[PDB]
């Protein structure tokens, strides 16, 4: 709910289920392993799961930083002059795919906003090889930034967080890290009162997730009654310390960021550990908000 | 205990460098063979993962195992998966100086060929390079655990003994034929964000 | 029931007299001449007397009847309510350009591109010999049942898709017959579905003396699926991967036949066939049904069950997304608003459903865990049915898409239910070449690029695939017999530019939506179905390439590279002579290299085709994103005019051989203020060098070159260079 | 161990050298074909590739035993030395041919020379009708040094090779002291001159002193 930690990486590798294309944003996962994993090379797991049990603090997965706030679009919700069909049908197409927005008019965009999406932090593809060896064309997809985008996740000001935040500096945030890719700097900034005020977790209102999210088995009916959003298979290999072998995870399917709901719901540490494997797999989904309209 | 520090350094290049992009077009007679660039400045970058394995493949000639395992990583071996260092780019440092020793950019174009062996027939290439002394910023994390606070000080003549290496090998491609010689600078060692003193090792590196 | 098929029969075989009178010339009306033939044909009374009674002075005669259903089935099927010709498709598309008519020929395999124009406004009388008493051939003891509900559905695909319907009119005047049939027999099941559904049974009055009641009374749904995941599904395919072609044609086409029987499932599930589908395309597919729950419901639960078969074999990697706009006797010219309010209709309920996507058992049981993996199918990354293919672990549908693309190459798919990919629920589909065909087991069968029947009475789909050579040596048969030409293999990446926007306004630009109905539509987009899945074997037939995939508005043709140019060429030069020069086509041609992957090609193919889309409305890309023209710029000016220019003027000289040329690319690719006269220097000092006897064609060249290289407008100068650097690759040792 | 074993030398030229570079379209009446130059310091460089593709080229002659089509059908005395493509084991070929980059030039200013690039004219005179047809090409000054090193690697993966191979190069560097190393070598350019062929094992436990009384 508190300040957000900046995190400008010039050099991404994001993922999305496969190696040869990349994200900008990395759906919260990510960055709660990040910690849980930089946690356990000094011992200190321990603190950091004391803490993870309990519901003071929360997190956000990444929106784009430049100059101050981006936003998701709600994912179907912008609401439905119904004629020059060169225009109004032609739109659409270009108000589908914009998915990031800016807070100062996020109030009307909702009320109707153009939104020419700025090309921030382009998507690369660069290809690489290895040399005398059978299959070698692996085509390493790599995220981009445009030289003032950031990251910025938002959580509890905590000193064990940015222990592990300040280290995550050098730990490297991505899929290819020890290729060079994911290490971000970090600078931690204040919020705006139109945002740090919307960052609710109860409203029984038109809200929207700001992170990847996952309901009680409870309240996943009823977040499905009124939910708008998507699913996107958070899934891959899970990566321990005692294996000599790589396990899948037990393929947990989210509701991805800019989720819009009405009557906001309690999320959860899903453990998708895999069958029969000595610790837990934590996979982080609990939703910090943003009110709609309110 | 808990320590995070980086080897601080300038690359340069004492002759050109060849680190292949993707490919898009002949165009008749435009550059062949292209470096990798950066895509937002277009710029010669070496990436990191040509700046890892070329290491690797130079570790691995003298330290025949586990070191390698420990210093880079494995698909097998459960200690040894993500084997504690983490590399950066080389982001062209001097671009400022290098408009005053004066030069248009900072790609050159050998041109080469290939006479047939019988046929005596030549074959011209345009093989783009990045131009001499460019000095590259260059950061490499090791990262120390408790486990491995028994041969940290050992793995640092092995990375320092990657780079005395890698002074007398191309680290690019087609270095075979020149396109190396490539010399650190300014090899020192700082801290970063970790409470273990870099004083045992800035003298066995500078 | 038993009865539907009487009325199905009954109201399709609609105007089939039209055909007979038009060929003999014969009394009053089609109606009492059409019943005469098909009592002449077979024995159906129910069907005779409701081809004899369809009219409103001759529903009199009948009586409840079949036939009071029989008239309302065609009004509004018509979209309004002698001799001439089918006018075009394309005369009410775009804007008042050069009006164009049909020439009625038949279908037939690879031989007929019926360019319609001015020249073909005289009428053909004698073809009717080749056409109606063709089908009085075909058609002669035809038994009237559910397995042979199919080739019939064929055969006026066959004749009447260039036969008009009311040659006596003058504004509306470009519809087809078959189609008008088609839609003539789907909306006599939608109104048989929602009167039998009611228990309504005197037809005499509810329909005959007040049809302003049902005229006005939203009893129809314009279904839809939009199938999700479709170019993921087939651009799933990476680099250093075994299926060059093979994988992406079994898979793009295994999506094809899956969005056909989608429809197919759909269809007899409920009481309805293939007249009720209007429209497949590339997962996108529009429906004309019928409005009560028993519609409803049914269409839910199969969308759950499909959703469920989707969710089993795939995991969501696909998703089929319904849509019902309910609407009343509307589209008939109010005609307007009264389309596009309510297709969209359904196409909000398209998107309210692609983004709520499933149930709360569904996730639940999605993940519930319970699953300890350690292997992949790394084509899908997915865990379900692994099997060990070829030493490499993949799932059961990537294998049989590796038996797919074996058996693509017959011309029949049949669908089992153990045999082959799985299409549906207890519905897998296999491919069967025609020998094969009666012996096994089936309930469906497909049929590529046919229009007679063939055996097992199948459905006649169409997806243009071609093999010339095979992939891997598109590169040897680059070279000419004399070793002249380059060793590459170019691929197009065809897009008709915005068939969304084409296919959705369209027709909705000319008038005041007089002509903003629904059969215009269907009629076009299986014009582009019959260009694109059918034509593409002609264009294709003597060049040497491989059509990959086609379709909709994607072309992705692999081959040799002069071949790919000239079947590019042709392509738009026949498309522009099929679409009156309407609808422009964004191709994007890359050249690569022997042996490179073809995910790393499709790429930058892709890329180069975008940078072709926004161009403008259309541009060529060619061998990189800075040689951009214009197609009306590119086949008229490099490829007819300048390249011959070039061509023979290297031919019929033998001093400036490929130096010169070289460095006249050099010139016109730097390109600075100074070069201009570095090039006025070079062309004046080769000009006293060449040879006397042919020195004035240097001097007529180089009176036509400095005329383009210092145009002063950009436009005439990477054409050039882009000739220089076809004929360079033209004559490559 | 691995032995890493730089060959310091001393390419002096004489008749002045000229490699060919940029024959994109110069200006009108200067240099037609420049010789290729750092651009750094605009001296010129003889690049790796011109002494490891000319020595491969001048080796062809003398250790296979076999006419070799391509470089490829390199024996198994060249194949481990410069590297081969279809080679099992010939891959990554031991020799790293570095560059020079006229390492004199505070001698070569001393003596009194304006610009180290001399342009030296020619033409041709066709034998019927006698036109004349003139050029300026860019060649290097006569008396340059050039300090030229190679790199052999030992990783003890031959462990029989050691002297097999250093009476391949040495008479291959005999070879380029006669034959011209660059350009229009048949009117008289390149000719270089190996002075001070100087080992020094860089890395391992080795000696040069079975090396260089037989390098000299
Ligand atoms: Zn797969």
């Amino acid at each position: 709910t508190y300040k957000l930690y900046i995190m400008t990486f010039q050099n991404a590798h994001f993922g999305s289920g496969t190696l040869d294309s990349s994200k900008l944003t990395f759906s919260a996962d990510r960055i709660f392993s990040a910690l849980v994993l930089e946690a356990l090379k000094m011992g200190k797991l321990d603190a950091f799961l004391a803490e993870a049990n309990q519901d003071k603090f929360t997190l956000t997965d990444a929106f784009p930083f430049q100059f101050g706030p981006f936003l998701p679009k709600p994912i179907g919700y912008p609401k439905h002059q119904s004629v020059d069909v060169k225009e109004v049908r032609r739109q659409a197409k270009l108000s589908k795919k914009l998915q990031f927005l800016a807070l100062e008019n996020v109030d009307d965009y909702l009320n109707g906003e153009l939104f020419e999406n700025e090309e921030h932090a382009v998507i690369d593809t660069v290809t690489k090889n290895q040399p005398h060896k059978d299959d070698n064309l692996y085509q390493v997809a790599t995220t981009r930034f445009s030289n003032d985008t950031s990251l910025y996740v938002i959580a509890n000001e905590s000193d064990l967080l940015n222990e592990l935040m300040s280290s995550l500096q050098y730990s490297g945030l991505g899929g290819k890290r020890s290729s060079g890719f994911g290490r971000f700097e970090l600078d931690i900034q204040n919020i705006p009162l139109e945002l740090s005020d919307r960052l609710t977790k109860n409203h029984s209102d038109k809200v929207m997730s700001l992170t990847t999210a996952l309901p009680v088995d409870a309240d996943l009916e009823e977040a499905m009654e009124d939910g708008h959003y998507l699913l996107t298979k958070s899934s891959g290999f899970a990566f321990s310390h005692a294996t000599n072998e790589n396990y899948r995870k037990q393929d947990l399917y989210k509701f991805a960021s800019g989720s819009t709901f009405s009557k906001t719901f309690e999320g959860q540490i899903v453990d998708v550990r895999p069958l029969d494997f000595p610790h837990a797999v934590l996979n982080y989904a609990k939703p910090l908000f943003f009110k709609l309209e309110v | 205990t808990f320590a995070k520090i980086k080897f601080s350094a300038q690359i340069r290049l004492e002759t050109g460098l060849h680190i292949g992009g993707s490919d898009a077009f002949a165009a008749i007679g435009a550059i062949n063979s292209p470096v990798i660039k950066d895509p937002i400045t277009n710029l010669p970058i070496i990436p990191g993962s040509s700046l890892k394995g070329k290491m690797r493949t130079l570790l691995a000639k003298v330290y025949n195992s586990d070191i390698l395992s420990r210093l880079f990583g494995n698909s097998k071996d459960k200690r040894f998966k993500m084997g504690r260092l983490i590399f950066r780019d080389a982001f062209l440092s001097n671009a400022d100086e290098l408009d005053s020793l004066g030069v248009r950019s900072y790609t050159e174009v050998k041109f080469e060929n290939t006479i047939d062996r019988i046929t005596a027939e030549a074959n011209p290439r345009q093989i783009e390079r990045a131009i001499r002394n460019s000095t590259f910023d260059f950061e490499l994390i090791y990262e120390i655990t408790d486990e491995n606070e028994n041969q940290v000080e050992e793995d640092f003549k092995v990375i320092r003994d990657g780079l005395k290496l890698l002074e007398l090998d191309y680290l690019g491609g087609s270095g075979s034929r020149g396109y190396g010689k490539v010399a650190f600078e300014n090899l020192k060692a700082t801290t970063v964000f970790g409470n273990y003193d870099v004083k045992t090792l800035n003298e066995l590196l500078t | 029931k038993k009865e539907k098929i009487d009325l199905f029969y009954g109201a399709l075989l609609h105007n089939i007299g039209k055909v007979i009178q038009r060929a003999t010339g014969e009394r009053k009306k089609h109606a009492l001449v059409g019943a005469d033939w098909f009592d002449e044909i077979a024995d159906n009374q129910v069907i005779s007397d409701q081809i004899r009674y369809h009219m409103a002075n001759y529903q009199s005669d009948k009586l409840d009847h079949l036939a009071y259903i029989t008239y309302i089935a065609d009004n509004i099927a018509s979209g309004v309510d002698t001799y001439t010709n089918q006018a075009d498709i394309f005369n009410v598309f775009g804007a008042q350009t050069d009006k164009r008519y049909f020439k009625p020929t038949v279908l037939n395999l690879k031989s007929k591109p019926n360019f319609a124009s001015a020249t073909y406004e005289p009428f053909s009388k004698g073809d009717y010999a080749a056409i109606a008493t063709r089908i009085k051939n075909e058609l002669a003891e035809f038994e009237f049942n559910q397995v042979q509900i199919d080739s019939l559905l064929n055969l006026f695909e066959a004749t009447l898709s260039f036969v008009p319907s009311s040659t006596n009119t003058k504004e509306i005047a470009d519809i087809s017959l078959a189609d008008h049939s088609r839609l003539t027999a789907a909306f006599a099941l939608a109104i048989y579905d929602y009167l039998e559904d009611k228990g309504r049974h005197n037809y005499k009055e509810d329909l005959f003396t007040k049809v302003s009641a049902f005229y006005e009374e939203e009893a129809f749904l314009l279904a839809s699926f939009d199938l999700s995941g479709i170019q993921d599904f087939i651009y799933n395919i990476n680099i250093a991967t075994n299926g060059a072609a093979k994988q992406l044609k079994a898979r793009s086409l295994y999506l094809d036949f899956m969005s056909e029987y989608i429809a197919d499932s759909l269809l007899d599930k409920l009481g309805l066939n293939r007249a009720n589908m209007l429209y497949v395309g590339g997962g996108h597919a529009y429906f004309v049904l019928a409005n009560t729950e028993k519609t409803v419901e049914t269409l839910v639960q199969f969308e759950k069950d499909f959703n469920q078969f989707l969710l089993a074999n795939f995991q969501t990697r696909l998703y089929v997304a319904f849509g019902w706009g309910s609407f009343a006797a509307k589209d008939i010219m109010n005609s307007p608003e009264s389309y596009r309010q309510v297709y969209q209709k359904a196409s909000r309920m398209i998107s309210k459903k692609k983004i709520s996507r499933y149930d709360y058992q569904t996730l639940m049981l999605l993940n519930r865990g319970g699953k300890s993996s350690e292997r992949e199918c790394e084509i899908c990354h997915s865990v379900e049915n692994l099997v060990s293919y070829h030493d490499q672990k993949v799932c059961d549908i990537c294998r049989g898409l590796y038996q797919f693309s074996k058996e693509i190459a017959h011309d029949h798919f049949i669908i089992t239910e153990n045999e082959g990919l799985p299409i549906g629920p207890n519905a897998c589909l296999k491919g069967v070449a025609f020998e094969k065909l009666s012996q096994e087991a089936f309930s469906r069968v497909y049929v590529k690029n046919d229009y007679k029947a063939g055996t097992v009475k199948a459905t006649h789909v169409f997806v243009g695939d071609y093999q010339c050579d095979e992939i891997y040596n598109y590169a040897a048969l680059s070279k000419n017999e004399n070793g002249l030409g380059i060793k590459r293999l170019a691929v197009v990446r065809l897009d008709v530019d915005d068939l969304g926007a084409a296919f959705m306004a369209g027709f909705s630009q000319q008038g005041n939506g007089q002509y903003s109905t629904l059969s215009r539509s269907a009629t076009f987009s299986r014009s582009m179905s019959l260009f694109f899945k059918v034509y593409i074997n002609q264009f294709a037939s003597d060049k040497k390439l491989s059509i990959i995939y086609a379709g909709g508005d994607d072309v992705f043709a692999i081959g040799s590279w002069q071949d790919i140019i000239a079947f590019t060429v042709e392509l738009r030069e026949n498309f522009i002579k099929w679409t009156n020069g309407k609808l422009t086509l964004s191709a994007g041609i890359g050249l690569f290299a022997d042996k490179t992957p073809i995910s790393l090609m499709a790429h930058q193919t892709g890329e180069l085709e975008e940078a072709a889309k926004g161009n403008e409305k259309d541009s060529i890309s060619l061998f990189s994103s800075d040689y951009t023209f214009k197609f009306d710029r590119f086949i008229t000016n490099v490829y007819d005019d300048k390249l011959e220019q070039i061509r023979y003027f290297f031919n019929h000289q033998d001093e400036r051989g490929k130096n010169f040329i070289y460095k006249l690319i050099e010139l016109l690719r730097n390109h600075d203020r100074m070069n201009m006269a570095r090039l006025a220097y070079y062309l004046t000092r080769l000009e006293e060098l060449t040879r006397e006897t042919d020195r004035d064609k240097f001097k007529t060249f180089k009176n036509l070159f400095y005329s383009w290289y210092t145009n002063k407008n950009d436009k005439d100068r990477k054409e050039a260079e882009l000739a220089l650097l076809l004929y360079i690759y033209e004559i490559r040792k």
